[PDB]
């Protein structure tokens, strides 16, 4: 096999990834807007577009129209998988990178010569692969063959709405459980949640005694409750990085 | 009101007229001869003149003319002024706007006298028109020079053979 | 289709790296299987890219992509972006050629006045 | 640690939840009924309509002649 063959597929590949999600990007500027304005405040660094861009949802001249929230996270956990697709491509390629040998090989190309068969699908078929609409007939559902099985709504409960809201009844419970007694509402509850909002206030003015097992207990179900729901509503930003970032703040 | 122009009357067989449209009856009334009205005054005329019907019929009249009427090839060298008169009109009106080139048949003329022959005629919106005899009855005619590309500007004739060298305002056309 | 597919893809292959195997081949074999090695017939077109494609994976043999998610995004927007810029500088054109179609549709083709009577695609270009 | 800045990455979510709460706390019974109708169609709905619209960008004849001549009037010949 001719390495330079495999390796020319892969940047191919490569490039037909890149250029889906750019179409995308294209039809609905939102799907970068959203992601970039959430990444803003993470990297602190990260550039962002024209805030006119960003209301108006155009990249340069024409104004599109405004997606729902649903295809937003769709598309964007869509890209979230080609992105994924790249950066094996990517990976792989790393690990892998005469006239005789070329009538030898013409030579056995002669094999088969009764082949009678029409081959249009080496880049249709990619082209196609990962293509808005690639699913029905011509026009029913978004998602492209390479991500046909994939759906939010096996992610997201119905009270997130696709990360309009984050679910907290159930934690509210489970609170009630820990604190022995029904003295706290729902709103008290939030009330609650809001120490972590602040630096010092959830370690100075703790809603319990931070030694006491039930409340360590809870604290932990809730904070993987919020980084999952985080990174599932923001699938475009690396999760790795933010994971890193926040672990060496840490220490 | 006239601008001392004589227009003729309408049974004088045709002095390029100012516009060349209205007439004399064998009355003295004056009329237009495309819209068939009749006129008291020179006031009204220029009323009419300026007119949306004598726009209209212009058209209309535009329209049914526009509907009927290894080798040698010509090369033009077509230059234009010098930013002398050109410094006084900038207002983006026409003026990305190249010069434009047909070629039209002498069947038609101001005075209809002789025809049998061709003009490659050049147009641009300030100058004047300018025309070059074709005798030879095809030349240069070539037969798909580029590899079918679908801007039609004006016509095929003006894409396939033409160039406007607008930094310098000289018009090839070849 | 594969036989060409594949015929192509490896005259390709070996003219990426020397260019003087191929133009020796022609002249050693002479089979119409190569027909595709002049500029004539249409295939050539798609040749000439995958040698150049070839002759692209030769510039960085030796150095790794190590491109990150966050710049793979950027680049897709930047992408994009360029698209749709391309995609206005379509608009204007057909805008221009309207008004040209426009004017000349309106101008006297009647008002003559003659003189006498009787290579420009790289000409159109600027050096 | 991390719920604490997770939790404030999340800060408009956060109040965007509480919002909700107080709304729906201040509805009536058919309100929040209907209410919730709306979530659950939210979530039960195709990402895509049959009804959308793809490249609708934003950027940033003679009618009385023919009745006059006495044309386009419905007529036949047996």
């Amino acid at each position: 096999m001719n390495l330079l063959e495999t390796r020319r597929s892969l940047l191919e590949e490569m490039e037909i990834i890149e250029n889906a999600i750019a179409e995308r990007i294209q039809r609905n500027p939102e799907l970068y807007y959203h992601y970039i304005q959430e990444s803003s405040k993470v990297f602190p660094d990260t550039k962002l577009p024209r805030s006119s861009l960003i209301a108006e949802n155009k990249i340069y001249k024409f104004k599109k129209v405004k997606r729902k929230r649903k295809q937003i996270i769709l598309q964007q956990h869509e890209i979230n998988i080609f992105l994924r697709d790249y950066q094996e491509k990517q990976q792989t390629f790393n690990k892998i990178n005469f006239e005789r040998k070329l009538q030898q090989l013409e030579k056995e190309l002669k094999n088969e010569d009764e082949n009678f068969e029409l081959d249009i699908n080496s880049k249709k078929d990619k082209y196609a692969l990962f293509s808005s609409s690639s699913d029905p007939s011509r026009r029913t559902n978004i998602l492209s063959d390479r991500a046909r099985d994939l759906d939010l709504n096996e992610i997201f409960t119905r009270d997130e709405q696709y990360g309009e809201y984050m679910e907290l009844e159930q934690f509210h419970s489970l609170w009630l459980n820990v604190i022995k007694r029904g003295d706290c509402s729902l709103l008290q509850f939030l009330d609650i949640l809001e120490l972590f909002l602040d630096d010092e206030k959830y370690l100075l003015t703790p809603p319990m005694d931070r030694k006491n097992d039930r409340y360590m207990a809870f604290l932990l179900k809730l904070s993987k409750y919020v980084e999952t729901f985080f990174f599932k509503s923001y699938a475009l930003l690396d999760a790795a990085a933010v994971e890193n970032l926040i672990k060496s703040d840490f220490e | 009101l006239s601008k001392g122009e004589n227009v003729p009357y309408t049974f004088q067989d045709e002095q390029v007229r100012s516009n060349p449209y209205i007439y004399k009856n064998h009355s003295g009334k004056l009329v237009c001869k495309l819209c068939n009205t009749m006129h008291m005054s020179w006031s009204s005329v220029e009323r009419h003149l300026g007119g949306k019907k004598h726009g209209l019929n212009v058209l209309r009249r535009g329209i049914s003319i526009e509907k009927s009427s290894g080798s040698v090839g010509l090369a033009i060298q077509v230059n234009y002024s010098s930013e002398v008169k050109e410094n006084s009109v900038d207002s983006d009106d026409k003026a990305k706007v190249p010069p434009l080139i047909r070629i039209v048949s002498g069947l038609e003329l101001s005075d209809t006298k002789q025809k049998g022959k061709k003009f490659l005629v050049i147009a641009y919106e300030p100058f004047e028109n300018i025309a070059i005899e074709l005798p030879p009855n095809e030349i240069l005619f070539s037969e798909n020079n580029d590899m079918d590309n679908n801007n039609d500007g004006v016509d095929e004739l003006n894409k396939k053979c033409t160039f406007w060298d607008a930094i310098s305002k000289l018009y090839y056309v070849q | 289709s594969r036989r060409d597919m594949e015929v192509i893809k490896l005259t390709a292959r070996y003219y990426a790296k020397d260019k003087s195997i191929v133009e020796q081949m022609i002249s050693k074999d002479g089979e119409a299987r190569l027909n595709f090695m002049n500029s004539s017939h249409p295939l050539h077109k798609t040749f000439t890219d995958f040698v150049a494609q070839y002759k692209r994976v030769y510039s960085f043999t030796g150095q790794e992509i190590k491109k990150s998610k966050r710049t793979i995004l950027d680049n897709c927007f930047e992408r994009t972006q360029y698209w749709e810029f391309e995609k206005d500088k379509d608009r204007e054109h057909d805008k221009l050629v309207e008004l040209c179609k426009i004017q000349f549709a309106a101008i006297p083709w009647d008002k003559f006045t003659q003189v006498a009577k009787f290579d420009l695609e790289q000409m159109r270009l600027r050096r | 640690y991390k719920l604490h800045r997770y939790l404030k990455y999340l800060n408009d979510e956060f109040s965007r939840t509480r919002s909700f709460v107080e709304r729906k706390l201040a509805f009536t019974a058919n309100e929040r009924m209907a209410e919730m109708d709306i979530l659950t169609q939210k979530y039960e709905a195709p990402a895509y309509d049959s009804t959308e619209k793809e490249g609708a960008e934003q950027v940033d004849m003679p009618y009385w002649l023919y009745k006059l001549h006495g044309l386009d009037r419905e007529y036949r010949c047996e």
